[PDB]
RNA sequence: CUCGAUGUCGGCUCGUCGCAUCCUGGGGCUGGAGCAGGUCCCAAGGGUUGGGCUGUUCGCCCAUUAAAGCGGCACGCGAGCUGGGUUUAGAACGUCGUGAGACAGUUCGGUCUCUAUCCGCCGCGCGCGUCAGAAACUUGAGGAAACCUGUCCCUAGUACGAGAGGACCGGGACGGACGAACCUCUGGUGCACCAGUUGUCCCGCCAGGGGCACCGCUGGAUAGCCACGUUCGGUCAGGAUAACCGCUGAAAGCAUCUAAGCGGGAAACCUUCUCCAAGAUCAGGUUUCUCACCCACUUGGUGGGAUAAGGCCCCCCGCAGAACACGGGUUCAAUAGGUCAGACCUGGAAGCUCAGUAAUGGGUGUAGGGAACUGGUGCUAACCGGCCGAAAACUU
RNA sequence: AAAUUCCUUGUCGGGUAAGUUCCGACCUGCACGAAUGGCGUAACGACUUCUCAACUGUCUCAACCAUAGACUCGGCGAAA
RNA sequence: CAGGUGGUCAGGUAGAGCAUACCAAGGCGUACGAGAUAACUAUGGUUAAGGAACUCGGCAAAAUGCCCCCGUAACUUCGGG
C-alpha cells in the first residue's frame, strides 16, 4: 500500500472506499502494511451517512493482498486491502469490524479493533 | 541435457533444435561426421542420450527417439545395430577429434564419430 | 541427497501426515495471546507444496467472512502442534492457483 | 566526433606496431615414417591420419 | 584476544530456535587449522600467526612452498593466511604445529566473516552504483540506462577523479560484522552462522571474533 | 573575446564546492520559573519528502517531517536526453496601417546531425624496472568509502510552577531513510523442463507423436540472475581543539583566563571500524627453492647455446570472464561430458486391460518425462609436446 | 474575462485532499457586434481543450529472457 | 540499392473473405562467415503489490475486439444518436 492506493473500509462509519494520501511513520516512508496508520480521503460513502465524500480521515490498514512474513516463518495473505477509520486515540470511529484482521494489530496496540473484529488471524 | 549458455546455434533455439536433430541423424547414418567444433561439442551429449534410449530398446524408448528423429531408417538401424553394439559399454559412446580449420572463415573444425 | 542433509536431519519433524494439494486440512497452531499459549485451528484447502525437506512449506486457503485468507506455513515448523487431514481432493495439477478467483459453489473440489 | 589533428609518425607507429599475429607453437609427429610439425592441438588428428600436410 | 579460523562456505539453510523463530543460517566448515608460523615484533615488526587449512596432494605443491612447510614440520595445505593479532603478542597461546578447531567459538558469540564476493563481470552504472537511468517513454532517445551528464562546463574542463562509472564489479574482499554464532557442531566441525556470508559455495572464508561485539 | 556560428528557458540524469546553518551537535545573554522561545557566537559530518495548479523559474495550496537551507560552477550539465515556452515559413482573433504588412498582445500546428583523434575519468592487460633467477606470506608511507535520524518506556508526574502544565542528566525497546553482502524463506523471470489445448500439414492409416502459428496460446516451474526478500552496518574508546567556561597570577601593593604556566570543552579535525596500497624509482620485510654449465671472441659488467627451481602456451573446464587476466584439473585424474542413484519440477506416460453407444473414466502405478544441485562410477576427452627461464666489481 | 480582457491566477459558484487549466455566471467590452455576417444548432472531426470508468512497466522501482549489433577470430576494406 | 512499376491467371483445409494461419503446383534459403551468457543500444516477451502517483500532455504500451439473443439515454433537422 502506497500513496494513490484505494482501500475498502472494514467498519460501519458509512464510508466505502478511501484513497491513501500519506503513509505515516517517517518522512518519505513508502509502503504501509498491516498495523500501519494512513491519512486518507473518502472517495465514496453511503448516502446520507455519518462520513461524507471528500473528508480527510486517518485509518489503519488491517488486510493486504501482499503476503507478510511473521517471526516464526509463516505468512498471511488476504484477497483485498482493507482499513479501519480511527480516532486520534486509535479507537475506531465505527462500532464494528467486518471480516477478519491480521494479528499484527496486537503488537501495534490496536486492542479495541482487535476486540471488535469477528476473527483475528 | 544442460542448456546452451549464450546464443543458440544457427540463430534461434528452434533452428538449434533442428540442427541437433539433423546432425544426430547424419552421425547415426554414417558413423562419422565432420563439422564445426562448437556443433560437435553441442552434439555429443545429445547423441549419447539417444544411444541410451536405443540401449534400453523398448517401444516406449522408440517413441521417445521418434519424438526427435524423423528418419525411420536411421531409427531402425539405431535400435538394431547401435544399441546392441553398445550394450556392454556404459556411457562415452562418441569421440571428438579436432582437425584443421577451414578457409573462408577460419572456423575451427572437428570430426565426431561413434567409438566403433 | 544434499550437502547440508546432516545439518538439517536433527530438525526434521515426525508425525506429519501425508497430504497433497487439494486436500482439506486442520492446522493447529500455537498462539501467544499475552502469556497463554492457546491453540488456534486453521481449516482450509491445501493449494501448494513448494518442496525442499526442512525448508518445505505449504499454503492453506479458506473463506472466513466474505474474505479469502491464505496461510503459508513451513512443514516441520515447531509452531504447528499437529496436522489433521479431513478429506482428500481430486485435482489435476499441483498448484491450484485458480482457486484465488473463484467464489461460492464454483470453488469446491471433488471429494476423492 | 572527428580527429582534431593528424597524428604524428611516432604516435601512429606506437599503436600500429601492436597489430600483429601470434605465433603457434608446433610439436613433432611422424606419420608413415615421414616426420612433420603440427600444432599440438592437432596431434590426435595427425596420428589418426586426418591431417593433410600438403 | 582476537580469535580466528579458516573455513569453507558450505551454503545456506534454515533452523528454528527456542522461541520457535526461524533462523536463516549459513553453514561454514571451519576446518582444522595448523599454524606453521608466528610473526614476532622483534623479527618482523608486528604480531600475527599464520594459519594453514585445506587438504591437498603433495604432488601439487612446488619445491619452495614444500620447503616452507618442511621448515615448520607440517604437511602442506592448500591455503595459507595470517591472523593479525594485537600488539600484545605475549609470544604464547600459539605454538608451531598447534591445531585449531571450531570450538574456539561458542554459541551466542559474535564473529566477523571475511570472504571474496561473487564476480559480476563488467557492470553498468545502474547495477554497479544504483543510478536512476532515464525514462522509458515520453520521448527519451536511447538513454534508458545511460548515466547522463558527467561534468559541468568550461569551468572545470575535466572530469574529477573517483567519478562513478561502469566497470568490473565483484570479486572484492568483503567483511561482515557482528554475525551471531547460532550453534557450533563439534563432531562435523561446522559453524551455523545467522545471516549471509560473502562469496560462493566452496569459497575460502576467514572467521574472526567480532571487535565491536 | 567570439558574426568563414560560443546552441538560447524550464525539466530529467549525474554531480561538486562555499557557509551568509534548515535539522541534528556545543555554548553566551535573555523582558530565560518549567515546557517552549528570542538574539548572538562556534560548527559544513550527514541529512534536508510526496503530490495539486502552471511551459514554466517563481508562487499559492494539500499531507507529512527532525528538517523541508541559501548560493557558485557558460543563470553547472542538449557531440547525455526532452522540446512544454521563446525565435522561421501555415492559419485565425483583437488592435494599428489606404496597402503590402506589423504587435516584448493572444491562439492551434511545426525535422534536435555526428563511427571519439587528444586530454580527462571508469575498468583490464602487455613490457620493463625494483643489481642472480623464482615461489609463498606480509608491513603500511599515502589514499578511498562511511558519517542521518524518530517514537515509546523508566527516572517522574520528579525538579519547576498558584494551577494549568511539566523537566535537565542518565538507562532500555522498537522504527523510518540509506548502504553492503547473500538466495534459507517470500516474490519475479525462465526460448533444449513437464502438462493441457486451437488451426493446419506431415510421420502409409488407427493409436502415438512431430513442424509452423509471438516460446502459437494456456497452467506450473529446479538452477542462475534478482527485490518486493533475508542478514548486517553506521558504534564504542582515546588525542588535539572551536565558541565558551576556568585554576594559579603580575606588570599596575587591588583586580585580571595570560603576558610564564596548567585544565575542561562539539556530529567539525586526527587515531579507532571497512577497503586499496612498495611504479612508496626511499621500488620495503620475513621466509623457502635452484644455486648449475658449454662455445666463440677484439677477453669485454662481450656475444651465443644448453639448463635448474619455476612459469607459460597447448588441452579438459568454471558461479572467473568483452579480448586479456583469475581459479581448478590433466590418468598417481572424479575436470567437463556420459552413466547409475538421490534431491527437486511436473502431475498419473506408453502398451495392455476393464467400464461406457460415445465423448470419456478406472487399474497396472506416486506413474512416466526431465537441465543446472549432491554422491558413486575410470566409459569419452584432458594426448606420445613445445617455448621461455639463474649472478663483473669495488670501499670501509 | 471570449481563438478577442493588458491589469489577471478579476469576483462568486461547481468540480479536486490540494485546480494559474475546465464548466456556469457577473459586466469594470484596455480593444465584441450583425453576409471581412451576429447568435444558436442535431449529425460529422487522425482538429484544440477539461473530466470519468477500465487498463496497464508511464511511474514507485526496477528485474529477468531471446534475437540484431556492440565483443573475439579469418577475409575484404572506407569517411568526415 | 529494404524505394517505384500497368495488365492477366490464381488450388486445399479452416474462414464472410482476394483478411489471416498452415499447405499444393511451382519456386526459394539472396552472395561475408565462425564464435561468445560484458556494459550499452535496438526489436520482441514476462512481471509481485500499487494503478497515471509519470509527463507539457495517458506520448507509448495495456485494455476492448467474433457470432447469436435481449436491451438501449439526453438531444434531434425525425434520417439519426
Ligand atoms: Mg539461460
Ligand atoms: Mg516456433
Ligand atoms: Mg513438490
Ligand atoms: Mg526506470
Ligand atoms: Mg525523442
Ligand atoms: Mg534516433
Ligand atoms: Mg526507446
Ligand atoms: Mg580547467
Ligand atoms: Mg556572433
Ligand atoms: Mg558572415
Ligand atoms: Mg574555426
Ligand atoms: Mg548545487
Ligand atoms: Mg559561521
Ligand atoms: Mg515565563
Ligand atoms: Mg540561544
Ligand atoms: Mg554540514
Ligand atoms: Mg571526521
Ligand atoms: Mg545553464
Ligand atoms: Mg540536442
Ligand atoms: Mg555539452
Ligand atoms: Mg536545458
Ligand atoms: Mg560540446
Ligand atoms: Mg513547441
Ligand atoms: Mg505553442
Ligand atoms: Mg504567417
Ligand atoms: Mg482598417
Ligand atoms: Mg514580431
Ligand atoms: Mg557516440
Ligand atoms: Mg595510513
Ligand atoms: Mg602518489
Ligand atoms: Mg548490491
Ligand atoms: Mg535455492
Ligand atoms: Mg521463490
Ligand atoms: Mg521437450
Ligand atoms: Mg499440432
Ligand atoms: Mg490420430
Ligand atoms: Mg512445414
Ligand atoms: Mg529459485
Ligand atoms: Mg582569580
Ligand atoms: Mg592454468
Ligand atoms: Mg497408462
Ligand atoms: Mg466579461
Ligand atoms: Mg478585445
Ligand atoms: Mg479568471
Ligand atoms: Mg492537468
Ligand atoms: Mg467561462
Ligand atoms: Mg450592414
Ligand atoms: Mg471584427
Ligand atoms: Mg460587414
Ligand atoms: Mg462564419
Ligand atoms: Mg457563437
Ligand atoms: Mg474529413
Ligand atoms: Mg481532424
Ligand atoms: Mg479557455
Ligand atoms: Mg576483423
Ligand atoms: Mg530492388
Ligand atoms: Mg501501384
Ligand atoms: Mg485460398
Ligand atoms: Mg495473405
Ligand atoms: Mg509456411
Ligand atoms: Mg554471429
Ligand atoms: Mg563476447
Ligand atoms: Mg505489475
Ligand atoms: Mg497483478
Ligand atoms: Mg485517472
Ligand atoms: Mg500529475
Ligand atoms: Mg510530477
Ligand atoms: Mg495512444
Ligand atoms: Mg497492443
Amino acid at each position: 500500500i502506497q500513496q494513490e492506493s484505494r482501500l475498502k473500509v472494514a467498519d460501519n462509519t458509512g464510508a466505502k472506499e478511501i484513497l491513501c494520501i500519506r503513509v505515516l511513520g517517517g518522512s518519505s516512508r513508502r509502503y504501509a502494511g498491516i498495523g500501519d496508520v494512513i491519512v486518507a480521503t473518502v472517495k465514496d460513502a453511503i448516502p446520507g451517512g455519518n462520513v461524507k465524500r471528500g473528508d480527510v480521515v486517518k485509518a489503519v490498514v488491517v488486510r493486504t493482498v501482499k503476503e507478510r512474513r511473521r517471526p516464526d516463518g509463516s505468512y498471511i495473505k488476504f484477497d483485498e486491502n482493507a482499513a479501519v477509520i480511527i480516532k486520534p486515540d486509535n479507537d475506531p470511529r465505527g462500532t464494528r469490524i467486518f471480516g477478519p484482521v491480521g494479528r499484527e494489530l496486537r503488537e501495534k496496540r490496536f486492542m479495541k479493533i482487535i476486540s471488535l473484529a469477528p476473527e483475528v488471524l | 541435457p544442460k542448456p546452451t549458455k549464450g546464443p543458440r546455434l544457427g540463430g534461434s533455439s528452434s533452428h538449434q533444435k533442428a540442427i541437433l536433430a539433423n546432425l544426430a541423424t547424419s552421425l547415426f547414418e554414417h558413423g562419422r561426421i565432420t563439422t564445426t567444433e562448437p556443433k560437435a561439442r553441442a552434439l555429443r551429449p545429445y547423441a549419447e542420450k539417444l544411444i541410451t534410449h536405443a540401449k534400453k530398446g523398448a517401444l516406449h524408448n522408440r517413441r521417445e527417439v521418434l519424438k526427435k528423429l524423423r528418419d525411420k531408417d536411421v531409427v531402425h538401424t539405431l535400435f538394431a545395430e547401435i544399441g546392441p553394439f553398445f550394450a556392454d559399454r556404459d556411457g562415452g559412446y562418441t569421440r571428438i577429434i579436432k582437425i584443421e580449420a577451414r578457409k573462408g572463415d577460419n572456423a575451427p573444425m572437428a570430426v565426431i564419430e561413434l567409438v566403433r | 541427497m544434499n550437502r547440508l542433509d546432516f545439518v538439517d536431519k536433527p530438525s526434521l519433524r515426525d508425525d506429519i501426515p501425508a497430504f497433497n494439494p487439494g486436500d482439506t486440512i486442520n492446522v493447529h497452531v500455537k498462539v501467544i495471546e499475552g502469556a497463554k499459549e492457546r491453540l488456534q485451528v486453521f481449516k482450509g484447502v491445501v493449494i501448494r507444496r513448494q518442496g525442499g525437506g526442512i525448508r518445505e512449506t505449504f499454503t492453506v486457503r479458506k473463506e472466513s467472512y466474505g474474505v479469502g485468507v491464505e496461510r503459508t506455513f513451513p512443514v516441520h515448523s515447531p509452531n504447528i502442534d499437529h496436522i489433521e487431514v479431513v478429506t482428500r481432493g481430486d485435482v489435476r495439477r499441483a498448484k491450484l492457483y485458480y482457486l484465488r478467483e473463484l467464489r461460492g459453489k464454483k470453488a469446491k473440489i471433488k471429494e476423492k | 566526433a572527428v580527429p582534431k589533428r593528424r597524428k604524428s609518425r611516432s604516435n601512429t607507429r606506437s599503436r600500429r606496431s601492436q597489430w600483429k599475429a601470434a605465433k603457434t607453437e608446433l610439436v613433432g609427429v611422424t606419420v608413415a615414417g615421414h616426420a612433420h610439425k603440427v600444432p599440438r592441438r592437432l596431434l590426435k588428428a595427425a596420428r589418426l591420419g586426418l591431417i593433410d600436410f600438403d | 584476544a582476537r580469535k580466528g579460523i579458516l573455513g569453507t562456505k558450505l551454503g545456506m539453510t534454515q533452523v528454528f530456535d527456542e522461541s520457535n523463530r526461524v533462523v536463516p543460517v549459513t553453514v561454514v566448515k571451519a576446518g582444522p587449522n595448523v599454524v606453521t608460523r608466528i610473526r614476532t615484533p622483534e623479527r618482523d615488526g608486528y604480531s600475527a600467526v599464520q594459519l594453514a587449512y585445506g587438504e591437498i596432494s603433495p604432488r601439487k605443491v612446488n619445491k619452495p612452498l614444500t620447503g616452507q612447510y618442511t621448515a615448520a614440520g607440517v604437511n602442506p595445505r592448500r591455503y595459507l593466511a595470517e591472523l593479525r593479532l594485537d600488539d600484545s603478542d605475549a609470544a604464547t597461546e600459539y605454538q608451531v604445529g598447534q591445531e585449531l578447531t571450531a570450538e574456539i567459538f561458542a554459541d551466542g558469540s559474535y564473529v566477523d566473516v571475511t570472504g571474496t564476493s561473487k564476480g559480476k563481470g563488467f557492470a553498468g552504472t545502474m547495477k554497479r552504483h544504483g543510478f536512476r537511468g532515464q525514462g522509458a517513454s515520453h520521448g527519451a532517445q536511447a538513454v534508458h540506462r545511460r548515466p547522463g551528464s558527467i561534468g559541468g562546463c568550461a569551468t572545470p574542463a575535466r572530469v574529477f577523479k573517483g567519478t562513478r562509472m561502469a566497470g568490473r564489479m565483484g570479486n572484492d574482499r568483503v567483511t561482515v560484522l557482528n554475525l551471531l554464532v547460532h550453534k557450533v557442531d563439534a563432531e562435523n566441525g561446522v559453524l551455523l552462522i545467522k545471516g549471509a556470508v560473502p562469496g560462493r559455495t566452496g569459497g575460502l572464508v576467514m572467521v574472526r571474533s567480532a571487535i565491536k561485539r
